[PDB]
């Protein structure tokens, strides 16, 4: 109703990467102004899925930011393209936030959701405060077992055809295809039935991603291209300590390669304690990922996320000074020394609160 | 969040989380009237009175720097209760110690008592400490009352006394206000109270309500960085 | 004593910042409790 | 700061107005110049000596009351 | 012969009973006047400390607090018996037979 509100729109084939639109839930925070957080699902995932994580009172994440659950292009529905790029993904999310007037938002995602989230830090940093990614790192993924079934099974789904096949003809081909059930149960929710029930399809682009994930290039949302680059702001990694899509032995070491704040273990990258079970990808399904998340998440929301590099955490702004670089001000008759830097309201640009309390501090003097 | 796997880590060669006879070699034996000459033993039966004369004296040698403050005297009492019924409450077996716990106790509540002979025990001195800084706090609160003036913590209870008000008459469909709700809203009030301190509030904005306060700043030429460099 | 101030920029509020304008207290505060030993070993060291 | 430094103020007073309120803010190398040996509380002047005593003092006399409490 | 009470120094007076009632009034004050004693008005002569929220450490305190009114010297021998109101009352009434017979209090 009010604190859920999703805008509703019907997806375009778009020629041009640059002339596509991304659509999502808004989710309105308690408080009046807040900070944006923009959240990416799990590839063919529901947005709908997550509502429970960001609307459950013992987390109370919406106390601390404004959630905009949205969708990639070819997912949801969000416009359909086939490049799957993730600078050009990166810049959908720009015009988003400028269609949206949001100056700078907290990025977040689930396992190829975090990596279209880092992605948008890595080309876009300056309008970035943070990224939280949650069971994913940014690596090539091509041939990991989690992801080989997932490319497998989106293969599977080409052979349906919705025109032909009946409604007992899909049922009988998912549960013997596709084997895992929550993969099941997200595919079968993404089926939907166009007005005027012409015919039943998939609200994601079955071709467009086949063919990304088949060809399994550089390309494929698995991988992980160099072409990325690093991300400059801060970065969270939370995953499960047994985990099909992210091993702690050596798939922690891509955080540090492509982060470069990214302090280590036990700062920026946690894993929960869990037993070994397919389904722990999902830990907003199961109470006990859950809850290490959102307080993970809180805290990084709180105290970390949106401040400067060289500061520990948010209670350093205003009492630590930075040293300054020699010959870094235009000015020539600057006494260089330590400096506090500017931290700036999450939505300057597209408000007039400095113009405001300009006026507000001459009237005290 | 995180637990201990190891199921093993509170075992001991004695058994599970014994810290009261650890195992070694020169285990206690019996001794035998009939076949035994002489011996040398420090064990005696006195333990129970020097129980009772060490709490007495570390009470009433406490008590000489209170200066008759009858609220200190009695939290006193509970903290010296709390240190007196370790043994009592412990999970450690203090009826099963190696060569006697109560010979064992006695003996280290003395080492206290000394110290506290010669005011030089670290809780007197934290004692005096922590008074002192919540008597120049009630001090502060007297100073400002007989003035007539309104103390900080008054003017939050009024705040959040019209606050549960202005909530509770939009909440009709239901009439539990609970606990949690009354929470969040001191809490809410506090975090906003508390960045207040150290940023006051100059105007309507409330406290900490300026953006340009966050903009670059620089030390003052009066006080620069002391421990380190600039730049 | 006083200290002259070229006034190149303006120095920081002391109400909203104040822990800038504390290090130099704490030092001199830390000398005082020194002194208050030597003095009182006076009749030691006598 | 130490009582040593506030005797150089009351003896540098007329020097920190020549340098500070005339040279400091004109241009050129006269600004540069003044800007540079501007007299005022010392940027890093901590003595690393000093704290190196009470350092290892405190840390010296911790032994000595477990030494001679025997 | 004086104390602080609430900072300020006040001259401490001691007392001299030398009489039944005047004891099991004393007494009574006395463990009313303890911050641990529950149930104050249901204490009566026959009344077990234990059932009024007090323990062996308590009976100490109250014990220090004789020696304090009265100028008596306890010993730690004879403080443990004391858990009873009764007690406090026939332990003050050996003591004031024992100085007007032996001449001497009691031995600490
Ligand atoms: C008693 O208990 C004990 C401790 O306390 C618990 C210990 O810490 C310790 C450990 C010891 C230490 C931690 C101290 C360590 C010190 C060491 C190793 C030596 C330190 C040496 C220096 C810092 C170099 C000093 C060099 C100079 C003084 C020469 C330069 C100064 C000059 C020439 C000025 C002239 C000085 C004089 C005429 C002396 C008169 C004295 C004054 C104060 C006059 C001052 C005058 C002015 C103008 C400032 C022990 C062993 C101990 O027994």
């Amino acid at each position: 109703s009010r604190i859920i509100n999703h805008l509703r729109g019907d997806p375009v084939y778009q020629d041009n990467t640059k002339d596509v639109s991304l659509r999502g839930t808004f989710l309105r925070g308690k408080y009046d102004d807040l900070p944006t957080m923009i959240f990416f699902t799990e590839a063919c995932d529901l947005t709908a899925n997550w509502i429970p994580f960001f609307t459950n009172p013992q987390y109370d994440i919406l106390a601390h930011r404004n959630v905009w659950l949205l969708n990639p292009r070819n997912f949801g529905n969000s416009d359909r393209h086939p490049s799957f790029d993730l600078q050009e993904m990166s810049d959908d999310v720009m015009r988003f936030m400028y269609s949206q007037k949001i100056s700078m938002a907290t990025l977040g995602g689930h396992g190829i959701g975090g990596k279209i989230a880092l992605a948008v830090g890595c080309y876009h940093a300056e309008r970035v405060t943070g990224v939280f990614s949650i069971d994913s790192s940014p690596m090539d993924q091509r041939y990991h077992e989690a992801f080989k079934e997932f490319k497998g099974y989106v293969n599977a789904l080409t052979e349906i055809n919705f025109k032909t096949w009946s409604d007992k003809d899909v049922k009988v081909f998912l549960k013997e295809n596709i084997k895992d059930p929550k993969w099941r149960s997200i595919f079968t929710n993404n089926i939907s039935k166009n007005a005027k029930t012409q015919s039943d399809s998939f609200n994601f682009e079955i071709n467009y991603l086949n063919h990304n994930l088949n060809f399994n290039k550089a390309d494929s949302l698995g991988n992980w291209a160099v072409k990325n680059g690093i991300y400059t702001g801060r970065a969270h990694f939370i995953f499960p300590e047994y985990s099909r899509w992210v091993h702690l032995a050596t798939n922690t070491l891509p955080m540090h390669k492509v982060c470069a704040r990214v302090k280590g273990f036990g700062h920026d990258i946690f894993y929960v304690q869990g037993d070994e079970n397919p389904l722990n990808h999902w830990v907003y399904d199961f109470e006990n990922y859950a809850n290490v998340v959102a307080s993970k998440l809180n805290k990084f929301l709180h105290s970390y996320d949106g401040v400067h590099a060289l500061l520990k955490d948010r209670t350093e702004i205003g009492n630590f000074m930075i040293p300054d670089r020699i010959k870094s001000r235009n000015d020539s008759k600057h006494i260089y020394g330590d400096y506090s830097p500017a931290h700036l309201h999450h939505n300057w640009r597209f408000n007039h609160i400095y113009e405001k309390h300009d006026e507000l501090d001459k009237k005290l003097n | 969040g995180y637990k201990i796997r190891n199921k093993s880590i509170f075992w001991t060669r004695a058994g599970w989380k014994n810290n009261w006879h650890p195992k070694n070699f020169n285990a206690p034996r019996p001794s035998y009237g009939e076949f035994t000459m002489g011996i040398r033993c420090r064990n005696d039966h006195h333990s129970f009175l020097r129980y009772v004369q060490t709490y007495r004296n570390m009470s009433r040698h406490c008590k000489q720097y209170f200066l008759g403050d009858k609220q200190l005297e009695e939290t006193f009492i509970l903290g010296l209760r709390s240190l007196f019924l370790v043994p009592y409450d412990s999970q450690c077996l203090t009826d099963q110690i190696k060569h006697g716990g109560e010979r064992r106790f006695v003996d280290q509540l003395d080492r206290d008592f000394e110290l506290i002979s010669y005011n030089t025990h670290p809780y007197q001195l934290f004692t005096y400490t922590v008074r002192n800084e919540h008597l120049a706090w009630k001090n502060e609160q007297y100073e400002k009352i007989q003035k007539g003036e309104k103390t900080f913590e008054q003017e939050l209870l009024d705040y959040l006394d019209e606050q549960v008000l202005a909530e509770k008459a939009k909440l009709r469909d239901g009439q539990n206000f609970s606990i949690e709700r009354m929470t969040e809203i001191a809490l809410h009030v506090f975090r906003k109270a508390r960045a207040g301190k150290v940023r006051p509030a100059q105007d309507v904005r409330g406290p900490d309500g300026n953006v340009n306060d966050f903009l670059e700043q620089r030390r003052p030429f009066e006080h620069p960085n002391p421990t380190g460099v600039t730049h | 004593p006083k200290i002259v101030n070229p006034q190149l920029w303006p120095n920081p509020n002391k109400l909203r910042f104040a822990d800038l304008y504390k290090y130099q207290g704490v030092e001199m505060k830390k000398i005082n409790d020194s002194i208050k030993n030597y003095k009182a070993a006076k009749f030691y060291i006598g | 700061m130490n009582p040593i430094q506030k005797a150089w103020l009351k003896i540098l007073e007329p020097v920190s107005y020549v340098i500070n309120e005339k040279m400091a803010k004109r241009t050129g190398i006269i600004g540069k110049l003044g800007r540079f040996f501007a007299i005022g509380p010392r940027e890093y002047g901590v003595h690393p000596i000093n704290r190196m005593f009470i350092f290892m003092n405190r840390k010296y006399m911790a032994f000595q009351a477990v030494a001679l409490h025997r | 012969l004086t104390q602080y009470v609430e900072g300020q120094i006040v001259n401490r007076n001691q007392l001299t009973l030398k009489k039944q009632e005047d004891i099991e009034q004393y007494v009574l004050k006395l463990v009313r006047g303890y911050f641990r004693t529950t149930n104050k008005q249901g204490l009566n002569i026959n009344s077990v400390l234990q059932d009024h929220g007090l323990d062996e450490f308590d009976s100490i305190e109250l014990a220090m607090q004789v020696e304090e009114d009265l100028g008596y010297v306890i010993s730690a021998e004879t403080i443990p018996v004391l858990n009873k109101v009764k007690h406090f009352v026939n332990y003050i009434n050996h003591v004031e037979q024992f100085k007007a017979e032996n001449g001497k209090a009691p031995i600490a």
